[PDB]
DNA sequence: ATTGCATAAGACAACA
DNA sequence: AATGTTGTCTTATGCAAT
DNA sequence: ATTGCATAAGACAACA
DNA sequence: AATGTTGTCTTATGCAAT
């Protein structure tokens, strides 16, 4: 008897379990009477497409700025990370002036080389006329994320947090609770550099530096199963890289490389 | 590489006030590093190789002159802390400082080239000094000098591009772990592995896989 | 060779994995050299004891106010929940004044009975002198949570969110997008009351109203394994109530009733 | 049985201006009294009353009342049919459709004044204390005793007991046989504690090893 | 910069070109707002050459509301006057070369001539261009000067002439009234229903309605 | 039959109209998706006439990618073939009269002839057009078929110049005629071809159409 | 009040219970409410000295004593007693609001206890010579170590009178300079390192130091 | 044997000090755990003087759950037992001069005698003191006894009035040193304090081990 | 054995 | 002073049918 | 088998 | 315009030894 069930949901908007228990009704009718109400199901599907990444070294770079209280009066720091190799370059400045980014990138070029693209937020001086003109003169791409979410640059942001942690560790292990003397600024910065780039982090068996200078890229990945957008796993692609977080896959015919979350891919057979 | 380094402090008038220029050069790769200095100090002494170590690594020995800031106890204690072997020399000797000759020459050449190239003749703008230094650094390190068949970077890092995972032994059905295999991708509980000869990729559980040697 | 490892950590603050890999050392020495540094571990233990609850019906009650735009010009609602049986009573008022608070409780009292304790946030009118003296005249307790965390009354707040959801569903399922006519307010409130109290919510097989009027309470719990704060699981207590969220366990000799995180208990033998 | 027949009428209360019209709903099997008040005798106000009375007490099976203008009006009629309750009318004052309504009315009319003199209100309580007075009167009439029995209307209505045991479930034994005579106590994750109905012996058992009984 | 929209005010004039000889005459219709152009071809000045001009002009870029002209004799001719009477668009006179009537058409003639010379030297014709190449050369000049933006502007001269979702805001609510235009891998652009404007929002910040 | 997008597919044919003597050899070219009709008059079939109409047609519609034509000694001639190569446009020549591709161009030719007729006898030129009137009458008929109407469409051609899935209803059947514009993790956003209405349908209630 | 053992208020009162030695000697501490009463049936320098010191004996060494201008309170013997005691003496009417009134209220409560205890034992106004000290001392016990009022700590606990942690604040930072006094099962009261002020905080918003 | 608890058991006895004359008699009460002593120095010995001493003693210090005194006619009076019933405190009696609970009382009485004598000789009275300064001598002696520490003992009689388990910690050396009682214990580490230095440090939960 | 199902286990969000 | 909660949703799993 | 260990797998946070 | 990331930590598991 689902007529009283329909009336009960319409006049009361009752959950399926109670509807089943209150009118001697079972699984099915409970479901297809509870989904009829549009008001009972509005939100519960929010898509999550989460995938920035580059493939090879000196392809995609990220950049943000940091306010470091210990670095007074030169608190502002510009941090740059190579997405492929996770190497880090930072420099110290006093203003957010475009000239600082001019210098910071120039040093970053000298240490790592010339990348192809640089992703960054729409900072007050990142999109400045002089900055864009000089960047074009150097001849490298520039792509700003969505204007307002400091989350598309998650790699440089996490590297920022990590660098702040490391520099504070060194400073307050050197006996400086509040701030660093102007003398020790460069020594702290360079020691942090050598600590981070030249020593592997976490559990990966690869140092960031020899990751950068000795990159490994697969020319032909292994077959995998792919949660193609239609909703179900499909067979017949190969994963290029499968990071701890997220992965890149390649077609067998179209040879497309796309960045998808690791949940969308599982190994073949 | 990363065995012996040299250094010197050289003047130049165009970057006033911080006209003091520090140099450090490797032997096996002839890589260069340069830092500005308002004035030569035993502390600024510290500031240089710390930067130099980060970009290149930790060498095995360093040779220099008997400079005032080169010989105070601060530098000695710091190099001892890092465990690096100092070896002083004559301020101008050739049996010691030998690559720094070519270094200084090329550095001054490139600095003049860029300083006149960007429309300046006697004084770089104070905001534009580090730009020129970094540009000279990149040009002299990532580009071959003269006849050099390789840039300093190629010699220093051997920047090859491998494409195969490390040698890894996989638990075979007899229980043993046969070597000669290389992992390709570390998935979830499964790692695709190839044979170095048959070139066949196989998914194997993460519990049956362990590295070689 | 752990001397260079000690130096490397002291001057450089390296993770145990890299220290082990960089000085030909293993598990132990890497550990007890990385924990020597006080700066390598500061936060990573933040206690979380999360347990407000009552035992029997009409023992502990909670209360909060709600601003509901659809209920204009009488938007303010007073919500009361019995923590034991999760019954809800809501009354409508125009101001948060003490007199409104006076009105709300006795209406709830007439429906559920007389409780003993009424937890609430330190509202401007809950602690008012008239409210306090009138409550003492009725003669039941009054306990305020910490002054500032609207999180210790989490039950009334969650029921608040649920009630707002239900009233929204009823309102816009009847053809009132933005607000409600004065002629519809009372019957909307009554229908919302009837829906939640007299029907199942989620998967529990016991109606809140028949939980309140016909409660079941165990006089002696079954043996369990208890994470006494001593570090590990102590054997020799019995759980009284084990909610999906959190549980209460009893001593076998001290006869103590304690509200404990559910992760701290597991079945005995 | 409880919750089978209800009763309703109005009552004019001059002591309660301007909202001087009061509605009373009474159960028959338990004599539980539910009241709500409205200034004007219209439809919308009195279905608000019935909705509140249903919410506090539940859904009855039949409602008997007078032949008042709204009581048989359409709005009320289809509202009640959608609710699915059997309406009943009668002589406006007959001793059958209004057997207990007048008794509840006189009880309430005594209680309201009793309390008004209790807080020293003679002519008309201010609009602020009307709801509090009504709630206090409802609590006094419902949860207490005015008869001479050992069961309050709440004790009559909800069958209020204090259980000690959970629902019975048929546990499976290791040999694979389902076995009733067991009642669960605690639904802990993975393991549920179930007690032997005879020996009062509890035991921890995996979740899928037990199924509900009957 | 007048605030009036397109298709409102026109301007007409002819020009001379020895390159296009013997069909050495050309005319262009320009808008004060859009600055869009239509080019015809003729070898003699006639009241019907403008008629060929107007018919080509009105068809490509819609109907004009008002046209400002000069005191040419053929512009008041009986044939073109009957044409304009059939059209329904007013005709205005003036002085030949003021700043209020002849505002941009002369400079448009000069720019069109400069384009025709530069393209003629690009494809290899200096003195004059044969009548066979005129059509494609004029088409190329038109496409370069119309399909491509010239100078600086927020929109090209040709530009001058969705299922409903709920997105978050900084407040934290879920406002309604937008429609997604493009569905990116992890991003989206949504157009408001009332303020009909497009804003880019990450995929993890939007949910639909109904 | 309706195309996929403007400025990506083209087609052409040859027409002759005795009233346009001696330049009676027209060159019709129409789009498929955008259905834009353009012609250019000449007085013989030749590589010269073909490349002139085509180059003129390039800038009046848009830079071409691949145009489908018919067989003959003009499109297949060496000069026009190298013209196709130089302009980066392919060839898909078929039967001279194939039903799959030339029925639409033949219908367009009939429409063009009928419009030229109707407008010419509306003006007062019945049988054949003089030299000074040919361009004006061609422009007149084109104007009649630029921005008024096409004859049946609610979305005119030059105004325009999801895979199919089966959905579910409460009835008990899986109905087709729906293409998903937008896909969600717990629903789909499909739109019908006819009603062109977008509705959020749960992912359970859809499955591929063939 | 701020700290105990700081301000002492001694006054004399008459209770007809222990007549003919009906005079009393009582001292009140403002910041602790601790009370000492020594029976003294004659207001004299010896009696006030004996009770004053017995007041110190019961509780401890003060820093000052506030009394009135009674001739038995500023006598040379009393002045020398205070001088060799090294404490301060201030006169009064008495009857001020902030001070010299808590002594009267404490006398009222002390006698409240003596009357209730006497009527519990069975004496109305006159008590035996072996009962005055008993009644007064029983009243001291009842009033002192049994909480009176609406406090959580008894008056004797109101007499004389952790590891460092980092707490989060509304900003989200984690500041130092804090210590834990009481450790609840899900809550904690924290005291500042410098201000030494105690506030409570959820146990989930604190992490330790070093 | 002092791990019973403060404000639990009290010991009372009479000692006749040679300085209180002519009000020679004195009733003394002591606490086993709190080490807190209060006296009144009456001018007579009897049950009325006993309970006047007793009832001021309990007001000064706290509420014992038991008060113990040597058997005799000076404490078994019916008025004393009515007083006890009015206060509901259990009572027991022992040998008048046994070592069960009276050696501490005897040493406390001797300490009172010595402190009183030294204070009197400091003031200037060698043998006898006027009846006006007896109380001040008593108050000063009580302040010395209670507030200030007696002997090398760190815990003053105040500290044992209204007041974690011992544990051993893990040292880098190899010593599970004692002298540590956790104050606030978390799930990652603890907050221990020493017993003598009384310094608070945070040590990992793997760095600790209980005592006995 | 494969597929499908009925359930259980686990995750997410938001309440001034 | 006095501490998160839980409906809703999603995925995983074992059984039952096939 | 019981304990411990060596490992793997999973969870939290914060960065203008 | 153009999308979270991962080091650090805790818990669980299995094997190897006892
Ligand atoms: C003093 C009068 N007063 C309130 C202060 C203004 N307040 C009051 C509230 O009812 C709330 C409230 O509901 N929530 C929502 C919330 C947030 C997080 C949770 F975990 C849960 Cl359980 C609830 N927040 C606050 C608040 O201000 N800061 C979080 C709040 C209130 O009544
Ligand atoms: C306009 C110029 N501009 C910035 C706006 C002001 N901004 C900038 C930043 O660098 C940050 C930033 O780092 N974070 C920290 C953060 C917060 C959450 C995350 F998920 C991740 Cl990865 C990072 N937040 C902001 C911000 O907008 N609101 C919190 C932000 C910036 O450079
Ligand atoms: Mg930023
Ligand atoms: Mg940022
Ligand atoms: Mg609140
Ligand atoms: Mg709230
Ligand atoms: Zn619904
Ligand atoms: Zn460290």
């Amino acid at each position: 008897p689902l007529r009283e069930a329909k009336d009960l949901h319409t006049a009361l908007h009752i959950g399926p379990r109670a509807l089943s228990k209150a009118c001697n009704i079972s699984m099915q009718q409970a479901r297809e009477v509870v989904q009829t109400c549009p008001h009972c199901n509005s939100a519960p599907a929010l898509e999550a497409g989460v995938n920035p990444r580059g493939l090879g070294p000196l392809q995609i770079w990220q950049t943000d700025f940091t306010l470091e209280p210990r670095m007074a009066p030169r608190s502002w720091l510009a941090v740059t990370v190579d997405t492929a190799s996770s190497a880090i370059v930072v420099t110290q400045h006093g203003r957010v002036t475009s000239v600082a980014v001019q210098h910071h990138w120039a040093t970053a070029i000298a240490v790592l080389g010339r990348p192809k693209a640089i992703k960054t937020d729409n900072g007050s001086c990142f999109t400045s006329k002089s900055t864009r003109e000089w960047l074009a003169r150097w001849g490298i791409a520039h792509t700003t994320g969505i204007p307002g979410n400091s989350q598309g640059q998650a790699m440089v942001e996490r590297a920022n947090r990590l660098l702040k942690d490391k520099i504070r560790v060194l400073a307050e292990g050197d006996g400086f609770m509040k701030r660093i003397p102007t003398s020790k600024q460069g020594e702290l910065l360079a020691k942090a550099m050598y600590a981070l780039n030249h020593f592997e982090r976490g559990e990966n068996t690869k140092t960031p530096i020899q990751k950068h200078w000795r990159p490994t890229v697969l020319t032909e990945g292994p077959p995998v199963k792919i949660r193609i957008e239609t909703g179900e796993w499909e067979k017949g692609w190969n994963v290029l890289v499968w990071g701890r977080g997220y992965a890149a896959v390649k077609n067998r015919d179209t040879d497309k490389v796309i960045w998808v979350p690791s949940r969308k891919v599982k190994p073949d057979i | 590489p990363l065995q012996i380094w040299q250094t010197d402090f050289t003047l130049e008038p165009r970057m006033a006030p911080r006209s003091w220029l520090a140099v450090t050069v490797d032997t096996a790769s002839s890589a260069i590093v340069v830092t500005q200095h308002g004035r030569v100090t035993s502390v600024a002494v510290q500031h240089h190789w710390a930067t130099a170590i980060a970009v290149l690594g930790r060498p095995k020995a360093i040779k220099t002159d008997n400079g005032s800031c080169f010989t105070s106890k601060s530098t000695r204690e710091w190099l001892a802390r890092w465990g690096i072997a100092h070896t002083t020399g004559i301020p101008g000797n050739s049996q010691g400082q030998a690559m720094v000759e070519r270094a200084n020459r090329l550095l001054k050449d490139k600095i003049r080239v860029l300083a006149e190239g960007d429309g300046f003749m006697k004084r770089i703008p104070t905001s534009k000094q580090g730009e020129l230094l970094a540009k000279a650094m990149y040009a002299l390190n990532h580009f071959e000098r003269g006849e050099n068949t390789k840039t300093p970077i190629q010699k220093h890092w051997r920047p090859t591009v491998l494409t195969e995972g490390p040698p890894v032994k996989i638990r075979i059905e007899t229980g043993e772990w046969e070597k000669g295999w290389n992992v390709l991708v570390w998935g979830r509980g499964y790692a695709a592995v190839k044979n170095r000869d048959t070139d066949k990729v196989i998914w194997v559980p993460s519990r049956k896989v362990k590295p070689d040697i």
